[PDB]
């Protein structure tokens, strides 16, 4: 359950990220691939090397999904429904992996947001990404 | 866990710049704020009611300093983490019964603290090297459960 | 997301359990204490030995909460709200521990429901207990 | 992992009654049904569209038999699970990249299968002994990640 303060904090952080969101999404993915190599197996058709257009493209989409969630934070199950279907039914993404990308998203924000990444905002962002992850893993059948 | 020479270089180079009087306190405090169930183990620390109270709590800072001292000791013995953490494993597992998932969480919090402190210098390969380290420390600290 | 078939399966299983629910709750707790000794630290004021009146009493309450969830399966966040407050705020129960008790509840049902514990019903029950666990861990702050 | 003589007794006594041609298939099938992301690794097995298709799938039964064979091998070497599972660790970790959480899940599924098969005989202490075993096998199978 995201509190009013959590929603404030998350909106504030993503505001600062501003138009770098796409680039940061790509960076978080790269961090995940390097830190947690088991995650790479979902992307056999990707070149995952640094500067990859495919990782960049996906990073933009990931950022777009997260922004959609922020923008509709009280309706996240609905907002992310199609994405939850994709990740569970078609992609068969192990639920563990959401915690890995979530961590890498936090790290990326921390590396780019010196002023904003306070302990409180850190906590709010973690709750937000946990909420997103919960929706994205809600559709296994 | 097996760090390559390049990974060892990345880790030791960054660590030399860490303020060891602060970073441990920062990581422990954020653990208590972000994963509030962990406060269960620190009832004697007093005021943990708000993020500011946690972060400014002198016992949090003091204890964090000890935690970081143990990470430093692991960094100096990357090829014998089990032995290095043996007595701490008995304490955290046999005596405290902390679920070992929380060892992973603290390690990941430390990684976030390093990213915040070092910014662009905390590159994706540098992080990957650090993830090997904190995974190793967590696994060693959890040995008594295994 | 519990499907219509999941809800059917769960209602069917708990119907068979019938009035043994309280006893089974106590058994699941005992299984947890023996299998996962870290869980025992939440109960320093309990005698956890076999036949303990305190474990029996708690088992009845646990069963009652689960039955309440089954009975209001489309409104579980509301139904279990007070319990989620208790387990997060007051008890500071590590979220990992919900997976442990959930497993022990499944084992207990399996040990008592030869006909009902089919792979499909097993899957439905796992989803149900995961849903309960999700609500019970939604209130950390 | 350290089993007491009473725990070893509990485990071996029950295991002697296990149908080793079926139970592995039953556990693997339930893994695929209950945790459907695991189906990702078994695309070549064919029809996994329904629980009945999974459970009746001859390749699921055949493969489960192999899995159970490995559990049996661990039961015969409880004090050297690492060595016993070394080549399987390389396969599951280095080659397949299965997340080790799934090793824990399969172990817990096996426990549910044993409970279903043995009923009241699968007592809480018997389960506790088996949890030590499956945790040990999971940790050994995951050694290449450590
Ligand atoms: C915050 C968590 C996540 C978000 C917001 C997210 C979002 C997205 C989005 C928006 C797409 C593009 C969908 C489309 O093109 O129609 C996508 C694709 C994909 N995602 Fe995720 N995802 C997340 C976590 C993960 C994780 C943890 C994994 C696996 C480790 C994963 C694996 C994939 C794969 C394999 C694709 C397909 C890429 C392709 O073939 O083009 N996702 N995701
Ligand atoms: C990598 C993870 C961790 C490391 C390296 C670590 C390290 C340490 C160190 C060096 C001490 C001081 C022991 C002494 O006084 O000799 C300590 C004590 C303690 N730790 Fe940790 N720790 C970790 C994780 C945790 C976690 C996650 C918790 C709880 C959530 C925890 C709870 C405690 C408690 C309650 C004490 C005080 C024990 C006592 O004085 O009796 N630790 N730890
Ligand atoms: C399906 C999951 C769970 C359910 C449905 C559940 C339900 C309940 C209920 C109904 C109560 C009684 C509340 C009252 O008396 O007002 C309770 C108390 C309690 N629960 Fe849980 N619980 C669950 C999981 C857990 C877990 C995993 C733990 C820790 C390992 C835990 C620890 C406790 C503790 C320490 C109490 C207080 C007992 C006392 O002091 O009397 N619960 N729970
Ligand atoms: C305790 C846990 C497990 C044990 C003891 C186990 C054991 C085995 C055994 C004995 C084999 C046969 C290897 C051979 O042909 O020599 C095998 C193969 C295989 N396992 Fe597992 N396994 C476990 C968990 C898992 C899980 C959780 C997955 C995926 C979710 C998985 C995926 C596979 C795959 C895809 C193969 C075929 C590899 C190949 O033939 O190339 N295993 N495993």
């Amino acid at each position: 359950v995201l509190s009013p303060a959590d929603k404030t904090n998350v909106k504030a952080a993503w505001g600062k990220v501003g138009a770098h969101a796409g680039e940061y999404g790509a960076e978080a993915l790269e961090r995940m691939f390097l830190s947690f190599p088991t995650t790479k197996t979902y992307f056999p058709h990707f070149d995952l090397s640094h500067g990859s257009a495919q990782v960049k493209g996906l990073g933009k989409k990931v950022a777009d999904a997260l922004t959609n969630a922020v923008a509709h934070v009280d309706d996240m199950p609905n907002a992310l429904s199609a994405l939850s279907d994709l990740h569970a039914h078609k992609l068969r993404v192990d639920p563990v992996n959401f915690k890995l990308l979530s961590h890498c998203l936090l790290v990326t924000l921390a590396a780019h947001l010196p002023a904003e990444f306070t302990p409180a905002v850190h906590a709010s962002l973690d709750k937000f990404l946990a909420s997103v992850s919960t929706v994205l893993t809600s559709k296994y059948r | 866990v097996h760090l390559t020479p390049e990974e060892k270089s990345a880790v030791t180079a960054l660590w030399g710049k860490v303020n060891v009087d602060e970073v441990g306190g920062e990581a422990l405090g954020r653990l208590l704020v972000v994963y509030p169930w962990t406060q269960r183990f620190f009832e004697s620390f007093g005021d943990l009611s708000t993020p500011d109270a946690v972060m400014g709590n002198p016992k949090v800072k003091a204890h964090g300093k000890k935690v970081l001292g143990a990470f430093s000791d692991g960094l100096a013995h990357l090829d014998n983490l089990k032995g290095t953490f043996a007595t701490l494993s008995e304490l955290h597992c046999d005596k405290l019964h902390v679920d070992p998932e929380n060892f992973r969480l603290l390690g990941n919090v430390l990684v976030c603290v390093l990213a915040h402190h070092f910014g662009k210098e905390f590159t994706p390969p540098v992080q990957a090297a650090y993830q090997k380290v904190v995974a190793g420390v967590a696994n060693a600290l959890a040995h008594k459960y295994h």
